[PDB]
RNA sequence: GUGGGAAUCUGCCGAACAGUUCGGGCUAAAUCCCGAAGAAAGCUAGAAAGCGCUGUUUGAUGAGCCUGCGUAGUAUUAGGUAGUUGGUUAGGUAAAGGCUGACCAAGCCGAUGAUGCUUAGCUGGUCUUUUCGGACGAUCAGCCACACCGGGACUGAGACACGGCCCGGACUCCCACGGGGGGCAGCAGUGGGGAAUCUUGGACAAUGGGCGCAAGCCUGAUCCAGCAAUAUUGCGUGAGUGAAGAAGGGCAAUUCCGCUCGUAAAGCUCUUUCGUCGAGUGCGCGAUCAUGACAUGACUCGAGGAAGAAGCCCCGGCUAACUCCGUGCCAGCAGCCGCGGUAAAACGGGGGGGGCAAGUGUUCUUCGGAAUGACUAGGCGUAAAGGGCACGUAGGCGGUUCAUCGGGUUGAAAGUGAA
């Protein structure tokens, strides 16, 4: 899942570069689908739309020119609920703007929601 | 290198040789003098420097610098040894502290004398 | 002998004492099972010297059958949790006291 | 905890040597090591193949190196046997 | 170091339950030893229902044993092991066990580094550093090992026992010459080595320990004094005023009291912190029922006179701070670049100035600067560095959906993380 999510992230980030407004991701995955949500949310992406998600997926993401990099973690990462801000101030480049993602049992969330909610989980990876 | 590199060997430190060795990690050393001469520097400079042969207290045969103007330095003399080379002369490592053992301070030196062993003079 | 003793903390002419739970061959300053209080030997600003205990502990460590020596069982009975030592009985040594009144900011007589 | 284990030996009599996996947290690095354990364990039966996934219980010491009881094979090992094969193979 | 386990013991201390009966032996006796029942042991009307012992249940504290995880360098060390790995049966141990006698099988450890070699006590922690790391393990505290060098066991609840025993060896001292005696890596102290590290002190007054019913007796544990600028964000070396701009020293188209040392000094007024000297109370206080080495101390009062107390390095650039005289690639300085060959801000002296300050410079060692081994946080076309090219073992990494489970993960609670 980490080699699919990082190549879908780096393919949005060369086309946001190049001034697109479509992309097409394949193949798919219902963790890369959670991600764009946290994406849509947080204002960076304007719409996504999931194309077959049961036999072949394939994910169409309509651009704005809003983010300016997007990573997904290659390793395994723990973190607790009490350790999420402390890990955010070292792993976001500018340390304000930016939004860490983590799975956690309550499902997948970034790292505002993560502390309310006080769980933790696995870093799946960040954009800012 | 990658992480798995990173992980089955290690980072080394870099290669630096000691320069004085034969201090064997201590201020100074005590010695006997074994010749007194002099030796030309290297060029461009030209003078004749005060140089003796002193075997430590460990048997090491060191080169000494002797300092200031004017000494007073025989064969079989005791001194004390201390870290600092020359670099006019290749070779010589060390220098000789005036002003203890046998080695006596100069008389008359008034500016940064207690680095030449000579005592504080009488204001009259 | 498990036993609730003092040990010695402050410094050179400052002294300070703990009370301590420890077995009776470990050393004065050594190795100790609990650590239970705290007791001032020089008398503080308000004319009186300072002292706290873990009621709880003592309590247990008495109740187990600890021995206490001899200056921390004057320290239990008068904070209340030992009978008196049977040498409180006889009464100070009278005499006359150099009762001149001293200035307390000043250290001289009034 | 649980203790789950691969036979990797069962040539001793009453005897097998099951090796155990774990995960050490390099924190310099921030990976995962994996590391073995060979652990000599007791069985009364002799049943224990070797590649068969058992589970480890703690004992007293039995011998100067066996020290664990085997409790329950898990997954048992696949063997081939060549005239059983053919006489599979003939149906 | 941290967390656990079952196959054991535990004097003194707390709480129950029952006994403490009779002979013999050691010149004389016994709470010393032997025997019988069931295990023992008696003392005291001076300590008579007060001590002590024995047996059995237990708390508490210690100790033996086992174990999961973590814990140097080296591959220019690749094989190591033979009671070695397991099994059965006996013996032994308080206690599991090859701990070992006999017999049986050929196993066990190892490329996830066995074995060989070098080095080292481990931890809490100390120094340094925008977190990480690096060097260290000195004082203090926890664990371990050792007691002139090797090997043993006895007593004992507990030792294979620093100031206990036996045996061997080296050294050393006495001897009446037959032979005995000794182990400061306990506190002082002495030779030796070294660049270098302390008094052959006082007292059990406080704390802790041993014995004792107590009274009390021991304690180089400790507490307190002595030496050493070895360290620490301490304090003081005066506060005002003073122009005859004194004398003297240095420099000068030799300008402006010619410029400066310079209100600086001398002199006059004030106050005595630290130190000096002389006295007085002391259940001031460390200690209370009483017990004070420290204590010739501390506290309070009095005498006094600015009186007793400022050096070290530097002044070409890096780097705050400039002139005269002597030398002449000589003498010499130097952390780096470098200066010195007849006008040297760089050598040595006079004067003046700058930085610290009872200190200040030189040497040694550590970290930072050093992103100069780069996890945080670097690289490999031409600068150091892509294997001549592949195939593959271990390892590392690696698509989608649905369901089950709960080892990793995560939330709460409890135990633990000594000082
Ligand atoms: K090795
Ligand atoms: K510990
Ligand atoms: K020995
Ligand atoms: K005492
Ligand atoms: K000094
Ligand atoms: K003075
Ligand atoms: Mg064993
Ligand atoms: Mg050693
Ligand atoms: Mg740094
Ligand atoms: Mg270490
Ligand atoms: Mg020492
Ligand atoms: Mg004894
Ligand atoms: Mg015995
Ligand atoms: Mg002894
Ligand atoms: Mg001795
Ligand atoms: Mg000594
Ligand atoms: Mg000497
Ligand atoms: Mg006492
Ligand atoms: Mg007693
Ligand atoms: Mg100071
Ligand atoms: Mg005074
Ligand atoms: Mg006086
Ligand atoms: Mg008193
Ligand atoms: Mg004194
Ligand atoms: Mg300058
Ligand atoms: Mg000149
Ligand atoms: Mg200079
Ligand atoms: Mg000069
Ligand atoms: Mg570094
Ligand atoms: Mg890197
Ligand atoms: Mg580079
Ligand atoms: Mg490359
Ligand atoms: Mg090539
Ligand atoms: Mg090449
Ligand atoms: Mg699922
Ligand atoms: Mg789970
Ligand atoms: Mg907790
Ligand atoms: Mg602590």
């Amino acid at each position: 899942g980490r080699r699919i999510l990082n190549d879908a992230l780096r393919t949005i980030v060369n086309a946001e570069r190049r001034g697109k407004a479509s992309v097409e991701l394949k193949p798919i995955s219902t963790v890369m689908s959670s991600f764009l949500r946290i994406m849509k949310e947080k204002g960076y992406i304007k719409n996504f739309q999931v194309h077959d998600p049961h036999r072949v997926g394939r994910i169409t993401v309509d651009l704005q020119g809003r983010v300016n990099d997007c990573k997904a973690l290659t390793y395994r990462q723990d973190v607790k609920a009490k350790e999420i801000e402390e890990y955010t101030e070292r792993t976001l480049p500018t340390r304000q703007w930016g939004y860490v993602v983590v799975t956690t049992p309550d499902g997948i969330l970034d790292h505002e929601e993560a502390i309310k909610r006080n769980v933790g989980g696995q870093v799946l990876g960040f954009f800012y | 290198p990658t992480f798995n590199q990173l992980i089955r060997h290690g980072r080394e430190e870099k290669r630096r040789t000691d320069r004085t060795r034969a201090l064997d990690k201590c201020p100074q050393k005590t010695g006997v003098c074994l010749r007194v001469s002099t030796r030309t520097p290297k060029k461009p400079n030209s003078a004749l420097r005060k140089i003796a042969k002193v075997r430590l207290s460990n048997r090491h045969d060191i080169f000494a610098y002797i300092p200031g103007e004017g000494h007073n330095l025989q064969e079989h003399s005791t001194v004390l040894i201390r870290g600092g080379r020359v670099k006019d002369l290749p070779g010589v490592k060390f220098h000789c502290i005036r002003g203890v053992k046998d080695l006596m301070g100069i008389p008359g030196r008034r500016r940064g004398r207690s680095k030449y062993g000579a005592e504080k003079p009488k204001s009259i | 002998v498990v036993r609730l003793r003092l040990s010695r903390l402050g410094c050179k002419n400052r002294p300070f004492f703990r009370v301590m739970a420890t077995d009776s061959r470990s050393p004065r300053d050594g190795k100790h099972i609990e650590v239970l209080g705290y007791f001032n030997p020089l008398p503080g600003q308000d004319g009186g010297k300072r002292m706290g205990l873990k009621f709880d502990r003592i309590k247990y460590w008495l109740s187990v059958g600890a021995q206490a020596s001899d200056p921390v069982q004057r320290l239990l009975f008068r904070s209340g949790l030992l009978p008196p030592p049977p040498m409180v009985a006889m009464g100070r040594k009278g005499g006359e006291r150099d009762t001149r009144p001293v200035d307390p900011m000043t250290g001289r007589f009034v | 905890k649980p203790v789950i284990g691969t036979v990797v030996s069962n040539k001793m009599q009453k005897s097998v040597v099951v090796a155990v996996d774990r995960l050490f947290h390099n924190k310099l690095y921030n990976r995962y090591v994996k590391r073995t354990s060979k652990f000599m364990a007791h069985d009364e039966t002799n049943a224990c193949n070797i590649g068969d996934r058992v589970k480890l219980d703690p004992s007293r010491p039995l011998s100067k190196h066996k020290n664990w009881i085997v409790a329950e094979i898990i997954k048992k090992a696949r063997i081939y046997s060549p005239q059983a094969a053919a006489a599979a193979a003939l149906s």
